[PDB]
RNA sequence: CUCUAACUAUAAAAAUCUCUCUUCUC
RNA sequence: AGCGCCGUGGCGCAGUGGAAGCGCGCAGGGCUCAUAACCCUGAUGUCCUCGGAUCGAAACCGAGCGGCGCUACCA
C-alpha cells in the first residue's frame, strides 16, 4: 500500500550486522542459571555498548528458570546490573503471575482477598507484595454458595499482613526470593488463616521492588559462579 | 536446552490492522516490524486473515536468518477501554508462525486491562449506527 | 513513431504514480494503458476503482480519456500490472498529473526530432533525457535551463551533434516565454521639489536598462510608481530593482521629502 | 402494560447500580440489565492446536485459556443474537438452553 | 513458481455463501494425509474428490 | 443405587401517498 | 485613464498548446403500484475579434472590441 502520501516535516546499511550476541546469567536462587541471549549494538567508544544494556529488564518463565512444571504460571523480571563482557549478570527485579492463571483462578461464587504490604527487608530493599486468596467450599457443602463475612475478611487481610510483613523484614532478597520458589509463605499462610475461614488458592503475586540502596556488587557476585 | 535461541513475537490484534514485531528476549531490540497493512493493499484486509499470515510469513524470513529460532508469543487486544476482543487476525498470524520454521514457547495474552477508568468513548447512549 | 518509455526502466516500480488511459471495460473492470510509462497494459478491477459506492460505472471511467493512477503490484516476467484509482489523495493526484504533464511535454520535442532524424526514440532518451532526467531532476526543467545555459549539454553523448543543433532550434522556438519582475514604489514626500526629482530618479532607473533586461518606471499613480522589467535568468531583476531603490532613496532623501518602499520586486 | 415484573434489571429493591458500558456499542447500562456473557475459550482455535503442538518445544504445553465477562447492551445483545426474543409463555423460563452440547 | 498441492475431500460440511452456490470442503493434503483443512469450493463436488491449491495455510472462514 | 467441559468470523443508503364504508332478522 | 482578469453548449468551471470539453440544466426511455431521489442515452457551440510564429491553434504572443476588480477622476 502506497497509502501515507509523504508529509515531511536510501542511506541503505545491513543494521542488524552492527549487532551482537550476549548470554543472559540468572542468580543463583533459581537451578538455571543461563537464561537465553539478547542483541547489542556494537561497542562504540562515547555510548559505549556496556552503558546500553546497564538497565536492561526481561521477563522470564520461572518453569524456564526451574525446568519443573508446577510453576506454570509465573513469570520473573529481572534486571540487568553487571557486565562482563560476552556475558551478563541480572537481579532479581519482580515476580508477577500469568495473566491466564489469575483470571481463571478468580471465579464466581467465591469472594476473593487481596492485600497490599510495603515492607523493608534486612539490607535496604524497599518492596511491595501482593496476596491473593479465594474463599472455599468445604466437603460438605450443600449452601450452594463460599462467601465470607466482612469482618472474617478484614481479619484473615490483616493475618495476611502480619505473616507477609514479618517473613519479608527478616531476610535479605536472596533468602526472600528461595523463600518464594517453593512458596513456604503460601503453605503458613493458609496454615494460620484456616482458624477462620478455609480461605482456598492462596498465593503470592505481582512481587515488586522499589527501592535498592546502591550498588551491592559483592552480593550480586555471590549470586552468580 | 540445546541453544534454541529464543526471541518474541509480541502479537497485536485489533479489529483494524493486526501487529506483529518481534523483538529480542528482553524486549528492546526490534527484529521484523513487519505490520499487517504492509503485505495487504485494499486497507480492509488489513485485519483479514491472511494480512496476518503474510505479515508472519515475512517475519518467519527475517527471523530465521537474523538469528533467532524459537519465538514467545504474546497476544495483545487492542486493550486499555477498547473492546478487549483479541483481533481476529490474531490466530491466523499466531497458526502462520507455529507453521513456518520458528518454534514456539509460552504464549501468553497480555492484553492490558484497567480498573475500569478514564470513561470509554461514546458518550452516554453511545455509537448509534 | 510514437512510442518508449518516459521513465528509466519500463516497468513501472511498487507503490508509485502514474496517469493511464481507458479504453475498454470488461466485467471485472478495466485493464488500461499507460501514459506515465511505456504502453503495457495493467488493471484495475472494480473493488478499487471508486472511492463513492459504486453507483456510475461508465460516468466516472468515460472510456477513451486519461485518469490519475497508483500503481500497487508488478509481475516482473510478463508484463502484468495491478493499478488502483480511489488510492490516490486530494493532495497528491495535483502532483500526479503535474509530473505526467511534464512527462508528455517532454515527449514531443524528442518525437519530432526523432521523426527528422529517423532515429528510434528509446535512442534519444537513452542518450540525452535520461541523463538530464539524472543530472536535474527531470528533463523539461533541463530543457528549460537548455534555454537559459548551453552548459546542462555538456557531458552528454548525442548521436549526432546535428541532433543538438535542430533540438537548440526547436526547444528556442517552442519552449520560449522572461519572467516579469514588478514592484511598487511608495512617494510620501512631503517637500518642495518633487516632479524633478522624480525625472531625475526615472532617469537614472531607465539608464540601468541593458539590452536584455529594460526597466520603466510607468506611471499608475501619483503616490503608487509600478516598476516593471522582464528578468531572463530570474536574478538579475530584484537586484536591478534594488539599485533602483538606492537611486529613488538617495534622490529624495536630499530634496526634502520621503519615500518608502511599497512592493519589492518579484515574479 | 407490565410485560416485565422483574423489569428486566434483577434490581428489586437497591435504588441505583453502578453503569457499564457495552463492548459492542458502549451504550450505558445499568450492570444488572446488562446481559453478560462469559469468554472462556482456549487461546488458540481447535483449528490449530497440533499445529501448536507439534511445533512447539515442551511437549505438552499447558494450553491456556482466555478469560472474559463481555457486558452487552440489550440492543445489540438482541441484534447480535446473543440475546433472543422469547414467547410470551416461554419469557418465564430463566434455565439456560440446557448445556448447547450435552 | 507454483507450490500447488493435492488435497483428497472426505466430507461436504454443508454449504454457505451469498446465493448459496460455495461449499465447505473438509480436504486431506495428499502429501501427509495426518492434515486436514476446512476450504471453500465453488461448483458441485463428492467425498473422495481431489482438489488443487496454490495457498495451502489459508483456512478461509465462513462466506456471508 | 452413581458423576461438573466446550468456546466463534454480520450493520452502505431506502423520502412520500388521493376518493370510499353499505347492514342482520325465523 | 492604466493596471489584474475574463470572453462558453442554456448557466457554471476548464485545460490552453494534438483541435468539442464535465456538472447543473431540458427531452427520452429505465427502477417504482406511483411521484420524487437515482440510472443511463440525446439535440444544440464563431471557447470574443484581426493577425503573427507553428506539422497544428480555441491554446504562445501582438492591436483591436466588449464585461469587469482596484489604482483614482489623477490642472
Ligand atoms: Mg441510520
Ligand atoms: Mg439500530
Ligand atoms: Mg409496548
Ligand atoms: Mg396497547
Ligand atoms: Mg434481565
Ligand atoms: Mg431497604
Ligand atoms: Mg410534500
Ligand atoms: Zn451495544
Amino acid at each position: 500500500a502506497v497509502g501515507k502520501n509523504k508529509r515531511l516535516s536510501k542511506r541503505v546499511v545491513d543494521p542488524f550486522t552492527r549487532k551482537e550476541w550476549y548470554d543472559i546469567k540468572a542468580p543463583s536462587t533459581f537451578e538455571n542459571r543461563n537464561v537465553g541471549k539478547t542483541l547489542v549494538n556494537k561497542s562504540v567508544g562515547l555510548k559505549n555498548a556496556s552503558d546500553s544494556l546497564k538497565g536492561r529488564v526481561v521477563e522470564v518463565c520461572l518453569a524456564d528458570l526451574q525446568g519443573s512444571e508446577d510453576h506454570s504460571f509465573r513469570k520473573v523480571k529481572l534486571r540487568v546490573d553487571e557486565v562482563q563482557g560476552k556475558n551478563l549478570l541480572t537481579n532479581f527485579h519482580g515476580m508477577d503471575f500469568t495473566t491466564d492463571k489469575l483470571r481463571s483462578m478468580v471465579r464466581k461464587w467465591q469472594t476473593l482477598i487481596e492485600a497490599n504490604v510495603t515492607v523493608k527487608t534486612s539490607d535496604d530493599y524497599v518492596l511491595r507484595i501482593f496476596a491473593i486468596a479465594f474463599t472455599r467450599k468445604q466437603a460438605n457443602q450443600v449452601k450452594r454458595t463460599s462467601y465470607a463475612q466482612s469482618s472474617h475478611i478484614r481479619q484473615i487481610r490483616k493475618v495476611i499482613s502480619e505473616i507477609l510483613t514479618r517473613e519479608v523484614q527478616n531476610s535479605t532478597l536472596a533468602q526472600l526470593t528461595s523463600k518464594l520458589i517453593p512458596e513456604v509463605i503460601n503453605k503458613e499462610i493458609e496454615n494460620a488463616t484456616k482458624d477462620i475461614f478455609p480461605l482456598q488458592n492462596v498465593h503470592i503475586r505481582k512481587v515488586k521492588l522499589l527501592k535498592q540502596p546502591k550498588f551491592d556488587l559483592g552480593s550480586l557476585l555471590s549470586l552468580h559462579g | 536446552d540445546n541453544s534454541q535461541v529464543f526471541g518474541v513475537a509480541r502479537i497485536f490484534a485489533s479489529f483494524n490492522d493486526t501487529f506483529v514485531h518481534v523483538t529480542d528476549l528482553s524486549g528492546r531490540e526490534t527484529i521484523a516490524r513487519v505490520t499487517g497493512g504492509m503485505k495487504v493493499k485494499a486497507d480492509r484486509d488489513e485485519s483479514s486473515p491472511y494480512a496476518a499470515m503474510l505479515a508472519a510469513q515475512d517475519v518467519a524470513a527475517k527471523c530465521k536468518e537474523v538469528g533467532i529460532t524459537a519465538v514467545h508469543i504474546k497476544i495483545r487486544a487492542t486493550g486499555g477501554t477498547r473492546s478487549k476482543t483479541p483481533g481476529p487476525g490474531g490466530q491466523a498470524a499466531l497458526r502462520a508462525l507455529a507453521r513456518s520454521g520458528l518454534r514456539i514457547g509460552r504464549i501468553e495474552d497480555v492484553t492490558p486491562v484497567p480498573s475500569d477508568s478514564t470513561r470509554k468513548k461514546g458518550g452516554r447512549r453511545g455509537r448509534r449506527l | 513513431t510514437s512510442h518508449c518509455r518516459f521513465y528509466e526502466n519500463k516497468y513501472p516500480e511498487i507503490d508509485d504514480i502514474v496517469m493511464v488511459n481507458v479504453q475498454q471495460i470488461a466485467e471485472m473492470g478495466a485493464y488500461v494503458k499507460l501514459l506515465e510509462y511505456d504502453n503495457i497494459e495493467g488493471m484495475i478491477l472494480l473493488s478499487e476503482l471508486s472511492r463513492r459506492r459504486i453507483r456510475s460505472i461508465q460516468k466516472l471511467i468515460r472510456v477513451g480519456k486519461n485518469d490519475v493512477a497508483v500503481v500497487l503490484r508488478v509481475d516482473k516476467e510478463k508484463g502484468y500490472i495491478d493499478l488502483s484509482k480511489r488510492r490516490v489523495s486530494s493532495e497528491d493526484i495535483i502532483k500526479c498529473e503535474e509530473k505526467y504533464q511534464k512527462s508528455k511535454t517532454v515527449h514531443s520535442i524528442l518525437r519530432y526530432c526523432a521523426e527528422k532524424f529517423q532515429i528510434p526514440l528509446e535512442e534519444l532518451y537513452k542518450t540525452i533525457a535520461w541523463p538530464l532526467s539524472r543530472k536535474f531532476g527531470h528533463a523539461y526543467e533541463a530543457f528549460k535551463l537548455s534555454i537559459i545555459d548551453e552548459t546542462v549539454w555538456e557531458g552528454i553523448e548525442p548521436p549526432s551533434k546535428d541532433v543538438l543543433d535542430e533540438l537548440k532550434n526547436y526547444i528556442s522556438k517552442r519552449l520560449t516565454p522572461a519572467v516579469k519582475i514588478r514592484a511598487d514604489v511608495e512617494v510620501s514626500c512631503f517637500s518642495y521639489e518633487g516632479i524633478d526629482a522624480i525625472k531625475d530618479a526615472l532617469k537614472s532607473a531607465e539608464d540601468m536598462s541593458t539590452e536584455q533586461m529594460q526597466v520603466k518606471v510607468k506611471l499608475v499613480a501619483a503616490p503608487l510608481y509600478v516598476l516593471t522589467t522582464q528578468a531572463l535568468d530570474k536574478q538579475k531583476g530584484i537586484e536591478q530593482l534594488e539599485s533602483a531603490i538606492e537611486k529613488i532613496t538617495e534622490v529624495i532623501t536630499k530634496y526634502g521629502g520621503v519615500c518608502n518602499i511599497t512592493m519589492p520586486p518579484k515574479a | 402494560p407490565k410485560k416485565r415484573a422483574s423489569n428486566g434489571r434483577n434490581k428489586k429493591g437497591r435504588g441505583h447500580v453502578k453503569p457499564v458500558r457495552c463492548v459492542n456499542c458502549s451504550r450505558s447500562v445499568p450492570k444488572d440489565k446488562a446481559i453478560k456473557r462469559m469468554a472462556i475459550r482456549n487461546i488458540v482455535e481447535a483449528a490449530a492446536i497440533r499445529d501448536l503442538s507439534e511445533a512447539s518445544v515442551y511437549a505438552e504445553y499447558a494450553l491456556p485459556k482466555t478469560y472474559n465477562k463481555l457486558h452487552y447492551c440489550i440492543s445489540c445483545a438482541i441484534h447480535a443474537r446473543i440475546v433472543r426474543v422469547r414467547s410470551r409463555t416461554d419469557r418465564r423460563i430463566r434455565a439456560p438452553p440446557q448445556r448447547p452440547r450435552f | 513458481k507454483t507450490p500447488v498441492t493435492l488435497a483428497k475431500v472426505i466430507k461436504v460440511l454443508g454449504r454457505t455463501g451469498s446465493r448459496g452456490g460455495v461449499t465447505q470442503v473438509r480436504v486431506e493434503f495428499l502429501e501427509d494425509t495426518t492434515r486436514t483443512i476446512v476450504r471453500n469450493v465453488k461448483g458441485p463436488v463428492r467425498e473422495g474428490d481431489i482438489l488443487v491449491l496454490m495457498e495451502s495455510e489459508r483456512e478461509a472462514r465462513r462466506l456471508r
